[PDB]
């Protein structure tokens, strides 16, 4: 625990990365969280949206 | 660009549309910038027989 | 079948040549949501429902 001030830092950054990566798995209102799946289901006029 | 179609196909003359006309006859771009005008011509293009 | 008692047909364990549908001229409305029919030739599913 004495080195917390260091470990904390690492953890923070790790979170900020993990969260970031996690935000790839979301949809944000779209029909899928993947990109190729959209490209393999829709034509440009709607895959664009 | 002038031509003639049947009524229910007028809907295909627009961006992002599909069907016989939009696919094989006359296809508009998804980013079309311009006007589409259409009017019935039964009095002119139709005849008995 | 009447709309209130609409029929359902399950499709499984078969190859689906969707062209026969999206290359035919017998249909007035052909509207695919969340998918393009052409791409369905490259896709698999556990079941389909007609």
């Amino acid at each position: 625990s004495a080195l917390g001030k260091l470990q904390d830092v690492v953890n923070q950054n790790a979170q900020a990365l993990n969260t970031l990566v996690k935000q790839l798995s979301s949809n944000f209102g779209a029909i899928s969280s993947v990109l190729n799946d959209i490209l393999s289901r829709l034509d440009p006029p709607e895959a664009e949206v | 660009d002038s031509f003639v179609i049947r009524g229910d196909e007028v809907r295909q003359i627009a961006p992002g549309q599909t069907g016989k006309i939009a696919d094989y006859n006359y296809k508009l771009p998804d980013d079309f910038t311009g006007c589409v005008i259409a009017w019935n011509s039964n009095n002119l293009d139709s005849k008995v027989g | 079948a009447s709309v209130y008692a609409w029929n359902r047909k399950r499709i499984s364990n078969c190859v689906a040549d969707y062209s026969v549908l999206y290359n035919s001229a017998s249909f007035s409305t052909f509207k695919c949501y969340g998918v393009s029919p052409t791409k369905l030739n490259d896709l698999c599913f556990t079941n389909v429902y007609a």
